[PDB]
RNA sequence: UAAGGUGAUAUGAACCGUUAUAACCGGCGAUUUCCGAAUGGGGAAACCCAGUGUGUUUCGACACACUAUCAUUAACUGAAUCCAUAGGUUAAUGAGGCGAACCGGGGGAACUGAAACAUCUAAGUACCCCGAGGAAAAGAAAUCAACCGAGAUUCCCCCAGUAGCGGCGAGCGAACGGGGAGCAGCCCAGAGCCUGAAUCAGUGUGUGUGUUAGUGGAAGCGUCUGGAAAGGCGCGCGAUACAGGGUGACAGCCCCGUACACAAAAAUGCACAUGCUGUGAGCUCGAUGAGUAGGGCGGGACACGUGGUAUCCUGUCUGAAUAUGGGGGGACCAUCCUCCAAGGCUAAAUACUCCUGACUGACCGAUAGUGAACCAGUACCGUGAGGGAAAGGCGAAAAGAAC
RNA sequence: CGAAGGUGUGCUGUGAGGCAUGCUGGAGGUAUCAGAAGUGCGAAUGCUGACAUAAGUAACGAUAAAGCGGGUGAAAAGCCCGCUCGCCGGAAGACCAAGGGUUCCUGUCCAACGUUAAUCGGGGCAGGGUGAGUCGACCCCUAAGGCGAGGCCGAAAGGCGU
């Protein structure tokens, strides 16, 4: 199981952009996650007709360690940690910090 | 889809099978002369005539 | 005679090219590309059947794939058949 | 191959020695014979390539006992 | 000058090629060296 | 088991899925072209050509099945030749081929050493060949010992480089006895008492106990330097978890794990319980392996090179006694002691690693370590057997440089 | 707040050496006392890789031979078109078998390949192209020779052969 998944909401623990936030867009298979605003990036773009139109330059989201993301409570308005136990029959992710199911 | 046809008859999905390959063949040509722009579909008739031949090939045993 | 599931395999594509169009339009003849293992009878058939139209003789050859490279690897594309395809006096397709 | 079809008797390997004891290999052979042995009790001859010690155990055991021994172990005549 | 390589395709095949080296206990000794070795190509058998 | 998926270089395009028929992981099924033992015949491997059925047809054709050889058994049939016999046909059953080492057996070198070389050595080694099993082989004394006794086979440590053998040269080299590992004994050569009674074995049954997917799995913050903190400084917490790995520099508490505790719809391993299916236990009296033991001649094996040479195997020619008997105790004889050959079967201690899992290293770190860290038995060389390389590192992130 | 490694300078011991520090480098290094070695290289006509020398030297592969005008092009002695000149003509022409296997045709490119340049190519890249009752294979039949059911023979492997 997952501990953090798309649409999550997040924030950042390491790097260029420690301490803000943002939502989770989608989770590659090597352990990295996209996450809306965060890993900005300026990638120099060619021309080409059929597909992106033009030349021009391009901010993106590069893809970041999901180990340096935490789930984020909005209760205690902290980083957190997640859980795993059965609320009746379904497993569920609970924070430990205040064991509420999310 | 399985279960959808894992009941009708033996002559029921014989009849399946053919108008299925009918359908393949057909895909072919229009794909082969660039008037197939769902690539996909070609794809899932050949999965389609896999899941009859295996129905039949239990019933018939 | 010949069961119409075989039927269904052995034409495979139209073969487009200058040499086809020609054919098509003075020789009255369609340029398929077929299956392997299809003997003339079986395409004379499966033709007849799957387009509705009238078929004179069929003449087939076989084409060998060209090798080739791919950054210092050797390739070699697959041989294939080539059926020409005349049709009887008036039809179109 | 050269072996006895009632004793087994094979060809074997050894030396000659000479005089200075020089050893050069060699074989020793049985002394083998296709022989006509009757028998009585079913009315016929039958050939076996044999040794003359094959030979004694015939005339001692009689050939029925033998024909018994070869058709246990399967080996024709 | 001529050379000793004069190549003929159906008398490599009579000496060299898959069948013959099967019709001997030596020749399949041959084929299950290389195998062993893990000879992409046994015999000349194109 | 799940919110993500459609294997890689490798994007892109079309789509699929998000509470369960998306993908993925494991169990049981299905499909499985052609060549290859290759097996219908042939053949220059991956191709050429058939015969017989049974079914179908649009009368052009079509689909499927079967058809090798040998061995054994059965039926049917059957020459010279009267009965027969050889032969012929059909069926059933089995085999064939491949594979790393280990094991048993059929063959069996030379270089070399002897400071030359022939006896001797190297060596029953290399190599070729046949057969086998998870191990094989060996195995319940015609064995030793010394007048006291021991008690099947196998393996380890000693005895001991001893006693001997030896162109007495070079070299070869025991045993008796002792200490350990492991331990087990039975059956036929035959008839009555007499049974489904010993328990080896086959097939179902439950129950345990493994295996093949998996589930849960503790506890950290601030602040300095810095591109980035896991580092420094400060103050806390977990520990049956500080094995290990990953994360923008070195993390018990960020992630994956780890200690520990849980799990199987289905298949299967081993052990008890066990019906049943073949199976014979016990007791009495008898019997107890002949071209064999021994011998002559020629060789071979024994540490032992024919020697004063016992013992073993037999190519060749011979040939007993048979329990009032026979074998051995290292020429041979006598006395004494010990055993019972010429019929079988037997677990454990012992050998090995093609392969599967886990873990380890005062082993290597790209001229090293496998030939091969990289699409390597490849490229290339050769008629062929066969020979056989070179070649690893952008960055934390492609942000791989628009204009 | 800069490890190993590289490259300087300064100091220091009788020697193999040691210490300090600038620049480069960007993550490792190891006091002391013990322990173990794949422990020290200039030579082996040593082994592998790299780079010199001769030297911008020999040579550019038949002594059948070229000259000019136009074209295209960044560029033309060599490519295209034209006129002339030359050489082969029982071949230096044409068609085949064997052997090779896309070298064939069109478009496109000039890095490497072509003993020079190259707009050209048997070179790179992409696309096209091989149509049979009568031609050949396959097929029917045999030669030398090969395999060979039973068979005969041989320690095994195998050898002969109906
Ligand atoms: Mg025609
Ligand atoms: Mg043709
Ligand atoms: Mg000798
Ligand atoms: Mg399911
Ligand atoms: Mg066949
Ligand atoms: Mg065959
Ligand atoms: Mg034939
Ligand atoms: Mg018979
Ligand atoms: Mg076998
Ligand atoms: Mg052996
Ligand atoms: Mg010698
Ligand atoms: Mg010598
Ligand atoms: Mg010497
Ligand atoms: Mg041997
Ligand atoms: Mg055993
Ligand atoms: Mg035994
Ligand atoms: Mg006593
Ligand atoms: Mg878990
Ligand atoms: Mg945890
Ligand atoms: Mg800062
Ligand atoms: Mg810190
Ligand atoms: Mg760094
Ligand atoms: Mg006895
Ligand atoms: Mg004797
Ligand atoms: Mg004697
Ligand atoms: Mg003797
Ligand atoms: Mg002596
Ligand atoms: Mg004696
Ligand atoms: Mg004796
Ligand atoms: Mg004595
Ligand atoms: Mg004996
Ligand atoms: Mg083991
Ligand atoms: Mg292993
Ligand atoms: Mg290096
Ligand atoms: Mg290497
Ligand atoms: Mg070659
Ligand atoms: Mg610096
Ligand atoms: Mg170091
Ligand atoms: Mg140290
Ligand atoms: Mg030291
Ligand atoms: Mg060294
Ligand atoms: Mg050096
Ligand atoms: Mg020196
Ligand atoms: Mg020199
Ligand atoms: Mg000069
Ligand atoms: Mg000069
Ligand atoms: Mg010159
Ligand atoms: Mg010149
Ligand atoms: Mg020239
Ligand atoms: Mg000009
Ligand atoms: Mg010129
Ligand atoms: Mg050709
Ligand atoms: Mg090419
Ligand atoms: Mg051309
Ligand atoms: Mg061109
Ligand atoms: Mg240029
Ligand atoms: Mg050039
Ligand atoms: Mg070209
Ligand atoms: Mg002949
Ligand atoms: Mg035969
Ligand atoms: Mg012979
Ligand atoms: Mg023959």
């Amino acid at each position: 199981a997952a501990k953090i998944r798309r649409d999550d909401e997040v924030i950042v623990l390491t790097g260029k952009d420690k301490g803000k936030r943002g939502k989770v867009k989608n989770v590659l298979s090597s352990g990295k996650v996209i996450v809306e605003g965060i890993n900005l990036v300026k990638k120099h773009q060619k021309p080409v007709p059929a597909l992106n139109q033009p030349g021009g330059i391009v901010e993106k989201e590069a893809a970041i360690q999901v180990s340096n993301v935490a789930i984020f409570n909005a209760a205690t308005g902290k980083a957190d940690r997640v859980g795993f136990r059965f609320e009746d029959g379904k497993k569920v992710r609970f924070f430990k910090s205040n064991s509420e199911t999310i | 889809k399985a279960k959808e046809l894992r009941e009708k008859s033996v002559e029921e999905l014989n009849t399946e099978l053919l108008n299925l390959l009918r359908e393949q063949f057909n895909l072919r040509m229009q794909a082969a002369s660039g008037q197939l722009q769902q690539s996909h579909l070609l794809k899932q008739v050949r999965r389609d005539v896999a899941r009859v031949k295996t129905l039949l090939n239990e019933k018939a045993g | 005679m010949i069961r119409e599931e075989r039927l269904l395999k052995v034409l495979r594509a139209p073969h487009v090219s200058e040499k086809a169009s020609t054919a098509m339009e003075k020789s009255n003849t369609i340029v398929l590309k077929v299956a392997k293992d299809a003997t003339k009878a079986e395409i004379k058939a499966a033709v007849q059947k799957l387009f509705e139209v009238e078929v004179e003789v069929v003449n087939t050859l076989v084409v060998k794939g060209k090798v080739k490279r791919h950054g210092q690897r050797i390739g070699r594309r697959s041989d294939w058949k080539k059926a020409y395809v005349t049709l009887k006096e008036g039809q179109n397709l | 191959s050269r072996v006895c079809q009632v004793t087994g008797k094979r060809p074997v390997t050894g030396n000659n020695r000479s005089h200075a004891l020089n050893a050069t290999k060699r074989r020793f052979l049985p002394n083998l014979h296709s022989h006509r042995f009757w028998v009585e009790s079913e009315k016929r001859f039958v050939t076996l390539r044999v040794s003359a010690k094959g030979m004694r155990v015939i005339d001692k055991k009689g050939i029925d006992t033998v024909l018994a021994e070869l058709r246990a172990r399967g080996e024709k005549y | 000058m001529k050379r000793t390589f004069q190549p003929s395709v159906l008398k490599r095949n009579r000496s060299h090629g898959f069948r013959a080296r099967m019709a001997t206990k030596n020749g399949r000794q041959v084929l299950a060296r290389r195998r062993a070795k893990g000879r992409a190509r046994l015999t000349v058998s194109k």
